[PDB]
């Protein structure tokens, strides 16, 4: 999930 | 080691070759097109860059990955989700799902152009989300592309407390219930840590994929419905 | 000797009742449900109608079918192949190539109406599809209804030389080569012949349909992937 | 392939 933090 | 594309050719340069600093920028340029990206994550490659920025595609390492019977539910989560005042669904309104995370604000690493280019994934049949309702409004969710018994998460989103949380504990129930085995978080943050996402070499991930992409769950498993509803 | 199907039923009258002119008109109406589709085919029956009429289905007498061992391959089909420029995936984009079989000239009898319903049983895990890459683009490719080792070719398109024999040639090898045993073609063209498409009597046809659909091809044999690149 | 003719 790299599009969050 | 770090090559350019055309639009001739949907062939990728192998993983092995990525950089270390920035970790697994492996190349630039091409498009978002239905077969490069499916190319892409075929081979642990997936695009991530910022607006103004040329396509930029990746394959870390290590690779930050969830196995799904790890997921970390605090106590209060477990408490709270006994008396959910959520609605979870699949499938049933992937365009607001990235919408939500296209606009969570942090986010907007998300352009048009991805969510016009994974919307084609989703209508392809690849790409899935994950609604969580309160009532009858959309509060939050989360999508990726699945790769067999492996799914690759994209993002999630939040407008509620506890939305995401609800969004990957049931799917996780799902998902392991009926053979899923992995899901892919690319690289390690914060939130994703937080959750129970740890680090292995990138081949090992590559190992799984091969070994995962060709797996696969119940015919209808990525059929639009409802997932838990109290 | 025809007859009108029940809107609640998805009962189909015998194919042997059917008219011998036009060839094989059975019955017509009901709907094109998942469970009427998937009961049509396990009869030998199948629709085939033209946008503005009612449903019509068909179980021709004789009828186009396709062994796949006997496919036939030019000189020069072979010196292309050996040499292609085309990358084949399967289920990697069904709604693109029915919507590319809906979008040739008979492309106009495959109305949103039929598109939607083999979407259904696409999605249901039921019809599947060959695509045929040059590069980026989807340059052709046919898609089809599993039924055991039987499979029932439904339509093809091309946009580039030899696409479509691509995706045949390709699909009948991996076919062959994992138990397939025969592709029903339905009704024979000048295309479909000049393939290797033969005619045989509608009892051998059913014969066939009953003890093939009882087989069995490998349990992930449908999942989406690459066919043929390097 | 009857949607070919």
């Amino acid at each position: 999930f790299r599009y969050l933090g | 080691r770090l090559v350019q594309l055309s639009r001739h050719s949907i062939a990728f340069p192998s993983p092995e070759g990525a950089l270390r600093e920035p970790n697994g920028l492996l190349a630039l340029g091409g498009d978002l097109s239905p077969a490069r990206l499916l190319m892409a994550y075929q081979r642990g490659i997936f695009p991530w860059f910022s607006p103004g920025d040329p396509i930029l595609w990746w394959s870390p390492d290590p690779r930050a990955v969830l196995w799904p019977e790890s997921l970390h539910i605090s106590r209060s989560m477990k408490r709270f989700h006994k008396r959910s005042p959520y609605r979870v669904t699949m499938n049933y309104a992937f365009g607001q799902v990235i919408e939500g995370c296209a606009s969570d604000r942090e986010g907007t690493w998300i352009t048009r152009g991805v969510v016009e280019a994974y919307h084609r994934l989703h209508e392809l049949g690849h790409a899935h989300s994950i609604e969580v309702w309160r009532e009858d409004e959309l509060v939050g969710g989360m999508y990726g592309v699945a790769q067999g018994t492996l799914f690759c998460g994209e993002s999630m989103f939040s407008r509620m407390e506890n939305a995401s949380k609800t969004a990957l504990l049931v799917f996780c129930e799902e998902f392991i219930g009926h053979g899923g085995k992995l899901i892919d978080c690319q690289v390690l943050n914060d939130h994703t840590a937080s959750l129970g996402a740890c680090e292995i070499p990138r081949r090992d991930y590559l190992n799984y994929l091969n070994q995962m992409r060709l797996g696969r769950l119940p015919n209808n498993f990525w059929v639009p419905r409802c997932l838990f509803s109290p």
